[PDB]
RNA sequence: GCUGGCGACCAUAGCAAGAGUGAACCACCUGAUCCCUUCCCGAACUCAGAAGUGAAACCUCUUAGCGCUGAUGGUAGUGUGGGAUUACCCAUGUGAGAGUAAGUCAUCGCCAGCU
RNA sequence: CGGAGGAGUACGAAGGUGCGCUCAGCGUGGUCGGAAAUCACGCGUAGAGUAUAAAGGCAAAAGCGCGCUUAACUGCGAGACCCACAAGUCGAGCAGGUACGAAAGUAGGUCUUAGUGAUCCGGUGGUUCUGUAUGGAAGGGCCAUCGCUCAACGGAUAAAAGGUACUCUGGGGAUAACAGGCUGAUACCGCCCAAGAGUUCAUAUCGACGGCGGUGUUUGGCACCUCGAUGUCGGCUCAUCUC
RNA sequence: CCCCGAAAGCUAUUUAGGUAGCGCCUCGGACGAAUACCAUAGGGGGUAGAGCACUGUUUCGGCACCGAUGCAAACUCCGAAUACCUAUGAGUACUAUCCGGGAGACAGACUGCGGGUGCUAACGUCCGUAGUCAAGAGGAAAACAAUCCAGACCGCCAGCUAAGGCCCCAAAAUCAUAGUUAAGUGGGAAACGAUGUGGGAAGGCAUAGACAGCUAUAGUCGAGUCGGCCUGCGCGGAAGAUGUAACGGGGCUAAAACUAUGUGCCGAAGCUGCGGAUGUAUACUUUGUAUACGUGGUAGGGGAGCGUUCUGUAAGCCGAUGAAGGUGUGU
RNA sequence: UAUAAUGGGUCAGCGACUUAUAUUCAGUAGCGAGGUUAACCGUAUAGGGGAGCCGUAGAGAAAUCGAGUCUUAAUAGGGCG
C-alpha cells in the first residue's frame, strides 16, 4: 500500500516542475527517504523525477 | 539602405474560453478575423466576427451541418 | 408495401451509368377571363382547371466505374535523463503523413394519404 | 539598418429593409464581327466578385438587382476582451421616436481588421448653472461642434541656421583611428579528378570544368584589452628566429 | 551581529550611460486552502514531420491536357509530441490573494536547444526557452566567472559517497577475465590513396589435379587459390617563426592504450556521527522548555547592539596609599 | 580584473546624509465623539488666551439638495456614497 523513495542526486539545477515533484513528495535532501501512499497520483510525481530518485518497492 | 522594415501592433486574437468552462451572459468566446468558428445555439455574433455568449452555461465545440462548419454553443 | 411534407445526419451517406413507377400522390399539361407577373416575353411568379403523358423531371432498385472510409505492422517527428555536434545514438513515454489489406451504392424520427 | 506590400481615403448610397438573382472559364452554332462585343444550347467547374493592400471569411451568400425609405436615431447599458497610464474593442437587454415587411421580425452605418493627433488657447449653436453692494450685463461653467503633415505623428517655445586647425570643460576603452586578440570571406601555399596541349604519348612539362585542405605576411569582419596616454611613415645602428 | 533578498525586462520619453508607470525585492496589517506539484476528464490549434488537393516552381515522356518524378518562411488534402485553458481528486508544502511604508533596477555574460542575420565565420549580432555566473565558496577538469558534481551557521587528527579517478610526482588495483593496436596511434584535421592487420556474409576455379614459376593449349611438380561486399583498430595526405612545447611531467607496448564484463578502494565545505550557536512554527496552556524545519549572498529592505564627547542623577562615588593619558601581561 | 584598468610613498591629526519648516505613514502616551490651542499676557516650563485647525456626510461643474445625490422624458437603468 506504501512505497520508499530516497533521493539519489541533487535538485538545485532542474525544472521547476521537478523540484516541485520532489517537494510534493516531501523529499527535502540526498539521501532522504520517505514513505508515500502508491497511488497513481504520487506515481505520476516519481515518474517525472525517475531520474534522480530510488524506490524501494 | 532596405526599403522593409514596417509591421503593425498586434491585435491578440484567438480563443478566449475553451470547451467545458462555464460562462456568464456577455463573455467573450472567440476573437477572429473571419468566421473561423459560427455560433450556434445561446451564442451571439458581433459587428467585427466576435463571438460572445447571451446566456449561462456551458460553452461546446462541434462541427456541424452539410459544409462541416465550426459551432461553438452554450449549453444551460 | 407505395406517395407527400417536415427533421436528425452530412459522402461507408456522394457522383456516374442502367432499369422501373401512374389507383391515390407528384410531375409535366390547357390558356391567360378576373388576382398577380416580365428593365421584352404566362420562360419564371400567379390565377382558373383536368383533354393527354409518365416522355422529361422527381423518386425506387442494380452495379465498385469515379469517388469516399480505412486497419495491422514499419518509418518520420517528439517530452524527460544521458552520450555526441551535419543533427545523430541509448533508456523511457508518445507517435503521424503517405502507402498496403480491407469496407461502402447509408441509418433513424414525426405527421398525413393509398391499399 | 531582417524578408515582402499597403494607409493619411471613398460612399445619401456603395446605408436600412422587403422581395428577387447567381459567377468565372471552355465548347458548339449564329450579319457586319473577328483572339475577344451581343444571342442560343450544353459541358465541367468556385478557378468570379467583395470601393481599396494582404490575411481571415463569404449560400440565410458578406457577391448581384428592384420598390420604399433615413436605425449613418436619442437616453443608456448586464457582462466581457485588451491594457503601465492615457487610450482602444465587442455587447445581449430596457425606454422613446422611426423605416421596411402580411407577419415572426430586421436596422444604433458599410464582411472585418488601416484612412489618424492628447492638453492649452480661441470661434459657433444651446443652456430651469454662476454673476465681486443689489437688478442686469461682461466674463466663466455645462452640453454639442469647429480651427494641426504639432508626420521627429505621447505633440519641450507662438517664434530658431552654420564654423572653429584660435579653441575650452566634464566624461568613455559603454565607442572609432595604431598595435594585440577571435575569425579566415579575401590573400598566399598545397593536394584530388582529369577533357585536352605536347608530330604518337593525360600525367617530361603544362593542364579546362569541378572538388578538398594548410598558413596566419594582405584586404577585411567583430569591438574583448588600453582614451586618470600602449605616443611614429621611412632612414640609421644593432639584431634574433622560421623554411 | 542576526533575517530576507533583486534587476539588467515591457511601455513612453530632444530618449537611448537619465527618468517615470508596470514586472522583480523587503517590512507591517488583513485573510486561511480560495495556491501549487501529480492523476483523471473536457477543449482549440496548424508548428515538427509529411504531401501535391490550391498558389508557385522542376525533369522525362504522350497528345493546356494525360502518365511517371522532385521542391517551398510569406503553399496545405493532412498533422503530432510538448505547451496552454478549465473541472474533480489523494498526498505533500507556509501556498494563493487583498491593503499599506521603503527600495533598488531599466550596460548583462556564457552554455544547451528552436531560429533570423553573417560565410551552417567570430569569445560576432538579434529574438524565444532552460541552466550557471552576475550576487556562490568546495571537489573534477594542468592552470581556466558562464562546463560536470555539489549549495559553505561554528568546531573535530571520526565515517560513507558524487563528478572524476587508483605506476610515480599525488590519495586509492603495477586488480581479475576475454579480445584489438605496433602507429607512442593513444596524446590535433579533409577529399583522396594503399596486398597493414582482426571479424563476418556470399561467389568463382580446383587431386578425371587448380594459382604462380618453368619447358614446347600439353608437360615436370603437388593444394588450396582467386576477385569483390560489410565491418573493428591502424598508415600516408600533415610546412613557421624564443625553447622540447598538440599526454601537465616522468615515463608507459601480453600497457600505465582501446573495447566488454566484474570485484574492491580513493575522492567535496554533499550525507552521517559527536559537541555548540541562532531564526521560525507546534505543543509545554508564565516559563525558557522539547520537537520539526531553516541559517551562501551584491544593489536593497527589516531587526538588535558596542564604544566616543556633553547634561541630569552627582554637595553622590573613586583618587597623591596615585586620576586621565602612554606601554606590557593575563583573562 | 593577479590583471599590464583606477587610487594610495608611510604615520599622526582633520575629512562627507545635516538644520528649519510643512506634509504623510508607523510606533508610543494623554484624552476620546471629540481632540487641540496660536500670537499674546504672565517675577514666566505653571496659570490664562477658543480666534483658528482636524474629525463627525456625501452627490453634483454649479445653483441646489442631503443618507442620499447626479444623469434622464423616465419612480427605468447606470455612476459615486
Amino acid at each position: 500500500k506504501t512505497i520508499k523513495v530516497t533521493q539519489t542526486k541533487s535538485s538545485s539545477h532542474r525544472l521547476k516542475n521537478h523540484k516541485l515533484c520532489l517537494q510534493g513528495l516531501g523529499l527535502r535532501r540526498i539521501g532522504h527517504t520517505v514513505e508515500v501512499q502508491d497511488t497513481p497520483s504520487n506515481r505520476g510525481m516519481i515518474n517525472k523525477v525517475y531520474y534522480m530518485v530510488s524506490v524501494e518497492e | 539602405s532596405t526599403k522593409n522594415g514596417r509591421d503593425s501592433n498586434p491585435k491578440m486574437l484567438g480563443v478566449k474560453v475553451y470547451g467545458g468552462q462555464t460562462v456568464t451572459a456577455g463573455n467573450i468566446i472567440v476573437r477572429q478575423r473571419g468566421t473561423e468558428f459560427h455560433a450556434g445555439a445561446n451564442v451571439g455574433m458581433g459587428r467585427d466576427h466576435t463571438l460572445f455568449a447571451t446566456a449561462d452555461g456551458v460553452v461546446k465545440f462541434e462541427v456541424k451541418g452539410q459544409f462541416g462548419r465550426r459551432y461553438v454553443k452554450v449549453e444551460t
